[PDB]
RNA sequence: CGCGGGGUGGAGCAGCCUGGUAGCUCGUCGGGCUCAUAACCCGAAGAUCGUCGGUUCAAAUCCGGCCCCCGCAACCA
RNA sequence: CGUAAAGCGCACGCAGGCGGUUUGUUAAGUCAGAUGUGAAAUCCCCGGGCUCAACCUGGGAACUGCAUCUGAUACUGGCAA
């Protein structure tokens, strides 16, 4: 809903990474140097993020789908926990290269996965082998780990939410070919240029993730509450 | 200097009527108006960018009986002149002595026009003109002198001349045999099969 | 409506360890007429999957271009790798005095009226960049004033 | 039979002219939506373009045949 | 003009080319106007005469130049600080 300063704060998202990686690009976002490390300007943080937020909220209450994308180890399990809580989907393991520009293959995929697990509840992995049950089981798994958000999207969405501007340079690149805005959290060595609505602000720290992503995520469920 | 081969020869070749015929009957009836001459008339002509463009001009000189080099003057004329090179060319070639009194009507085709010309048949603003090319004017008078009045080809030329589309820049008595040249035609008034961006581009290569 | 050409179709090779395998590679544009104009570039095995991949991929990743009444705006100049373009509004009549490849996109974004002459590399595919590059970095009075914050009555 | 027109998912319609793209509306299945239905939303399925042929790198499109449909067509004691 | 042809082996330096900023002045370059001249024909525009055309012809425009006179002083040049 509404975040302040002090929060920010106490979350550490005015931490950033050390001054020989950042990008010139995210100067204007950088208030200082500290033992050799940025620090971001929470200045320009907090009205960024309630303007990205104001957006977002207005493309929830057109019910528009909304793809959670975040997949450091950081913040996978935050971001599964976000877009459940909020109706909406997800990715938060390997992002597939072509998810949304290949849609059609990746729409394959999708059907099989589905075929897959109705008949693991009907029980058509008993006819076959131990070995075929094992396989079968075995392919579940990982489809389940790579579409398992996104099963029931059916399109492509209409805004990506990016944790990581940095670690998910495809996902933003496939966003910006096909037409889709991308609100992503971008820390100092990231480059903003592909991002519709830049979030400055540390994106490696769980209590940071999580902040960014509880008022996200109450944002779009508010929109949807309409 | 005057194309006497056979004519639905050329309607053939371009794929369209180009009224070498008087129009008693139908091409299709006449011809294998589909069909290109030849040996190898079946087979379909993939035309390249160069073979439009010819085709194109070939088909408006076929139309109106002018040879190469006077209808390459013509298109310097037409350039030189103020406006639109392209409609200026199709008005100068509708000036044309032999197309102003086919169009009136005092001849079945074209080249049935052009033989009365050339015979001493007609006069313009009361002085007989026996060159085919003569441009007239606006507000000029074309007519059939009194010696001609009386050839059936002419009255029988008047009659098919009420089955197609009456030109609107001109004014004809059939009782008199004369015509009134009144305005030079438009764009809107020609018939819009030609494309003449592609002579004019043929001309500028 | 959108009006399609093939410009070229070639074909090369790969020299396999067998031997060579030849495919067939096709240059196509389409256009509305009206301004919108895109190239598409398909390879395949034959010449029909080749020029339907290329349509295809034309058909989509078009662009938007400023058109005066069947004119240029005013006197561009497009450059892609070896291949420079100048083009120039002409008067109505005119018709598209343009070259190979400049033909053919211009005819179909709706350019009734230009002087075009290509300097240098006259490759098709670096052409016909070149020559969309020009057409798109092209401003109109409306967008030139908005830019100078003026009317366009001010800028004439 | 004569002349003209027509045939595209179950239904109703574009696409044909300029040869490269099966679109629009309803309907069907499944889900959300609704307590449920309805309304709404999202998907999914559904045509080989009447058929037989030719044209041509390429045909719903261009050409012909057959099939049907429709209008007109001179004939009822 | 790195590798396709093409940076002298390197430097100093006369002639030449180019010249930070301010004020004043001059009016050379520059610009404006005016005048003289730039033969006629030819090219171009609007007309006219040969039945049309080629062709001939009336008027105009043009001849992008040069010279002189009168002005402007932004910039370049000169001179002065
Ligand atoms: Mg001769
Ligand atoms: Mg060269
Ligand atoms: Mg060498
Ligand atoms: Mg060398
Ligand atoms: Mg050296
Ligand atoms: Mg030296
Ligand atoms: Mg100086
Ligand atoms: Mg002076
Ligand atoms: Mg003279
Ligand atoms: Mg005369
Ligand atoms: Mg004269
Ligand atoms: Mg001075």
């Amino acid at each position: 809903a509404t975040v302040s300063m002090r929060d920010m704060l106490k979350a550490g998202v005015h931490f950033g990474h050390q001054t020989r990686y950042w990008n010139p690009k995210m100067k204007p976002f950088i208030f200082g140097a500290r033992n050799k490390v940025h620090i971001i300007n929470l200045e320009k943080t907090v009205p960024m993020f309630n303007e990205a937020l104001a957006e977002l909220n207005k493309i929830a209450s057109r019910k528009g789908k909304i793809l959670f994308v975040g997949t450091k180890r950081a913040a996978s399990e935050a971001v599964k926990d976000a877009a459940l809580s909020c109706d909406q989907f997800f990715v938060n393991h390997r992002w597939l290269g072509g998810m949304l520009t290949n849609w059609k293959t990746v729409r394959q995929s999708i059907k099989r996965l589905k075929d897959l697990e109705t008949q693991s509840q009907d029980g058509t992995f008993d006819k076959l082998t131990k070995k075929e049950a094992l396989m079968r089981t075995r392919e579940l798994e990982k489809l389940e780990n790579s579409l398992g958000g996104i099963k029931d999207m059916g399109g492509l969405p209409d805004a990506l939410f990016v944790i990581d501007a940095d670690h998910e340079h495809i996902a933003i690149k496939e966003a910006n070919n096909l037409g889709i805005p991308v609100f992503a959290i971008v820390d100092t060595n990231s480059d903003p240029d592909g991002v519709d609505f830049v979030i400055p602000g540390n994106d490696d720290a769980i209590r940071a993730v999580t902040l960014y992503l509880g008022a996200v995520a109450a944002t779009v469920r508010e929109g949807r509450s309409q | 200097a005057r194309y006497l081969g056979p004519k639905l020869k050329l309607s053939r070749r371009e794929g369209t009527d180009l009224f070498l015929k008087s129009g008693v009957r139908a091409i299709d009836t006449k011809c294998k108006i589909e069909q290109a001459p030849g040996q190898h008339g079946a087979r379909k002509p993939r035309l390249s960018d160069y073979g439009v463009q010819l085709r194109e001009k070939q088909k408006v000189r076929r139309i109106y009986g002018v040879l190469e080099r006077q209808f390459r003057n013509y298109y310097k004329e037409a350039a030189r002149l103020k406006g639109n090179t392209g409609e200026n060319l199709l008005a100068l070639l509708e000036g044309r002595l032999d197309n102003v009194v086919y169009r009136m009507g005092f001849g079945a085709t074209r080249a049935e026009a052009r033989q009365l010309v050339s015979h001493k048949a007609i006069m313009v603003n009361g002085r007989v003109v026996n060159i085919a090319s003569y441009q007239v004017s606006p507000n000029d008078v074309v007519s059939i002198r009194e010696k001609a009045k009386k050839q059936s080809r002419v009255k029988a030329a008047l009659e098919l001349a009420e089955q197609r589309e009456k030109p609107t820049w001109l004014e004809v008595d059939a009782g008199k045999m004369e015509g009134t040249f009144k305005r030079k035609p438009e764009r809107s008034d020609l018939s819009a099969d030609i494309n003449e961006h592609l002579i004019v581009e043929l001309y500028s290569k | 409506e959108l009006q399609e050409k093939l410009i070229a179709v070639n074909r090369v090779s790969k020299t396999v360890k067998g031997g060579r395998i030849f495919s067939f590679t096709a240059l196509t544009v389409v256009g509305d007429g009206n301004g919108r104009v895109g190239f598409g570039y398909g390879k395949a095995r034959e010449v029909p999957a080749a020029i339907q991949k290329a349509m295809e991929k034309a058909r989509r990743n078009m662009i938007n271009v400023a058109l005066n009444n069947g004119t240029l705006q005013h006197p561009v100049k497009g450059v892609h790798t070896g291949s420079r373009v100048f083009m120039q509004p002409a008067s109505e009549g005119t018709g598209i005095i343009a070259g190979g490849a400049m033909r053919a996109v211009l005819e179909v974004a709706g350019v009734h009226n230009v002087l075009a002459k290509a300097y240098g590399s006259t490759n098709p595919i670096n052409v016909v960049r070149a020559t969309i590059d020009g057409l798109e970095n092209m401003n109109s009075p409306e967008m030139v004033a908005a830019k100078r914050g003026k009317s366009v009555e001010e800028i004439l």
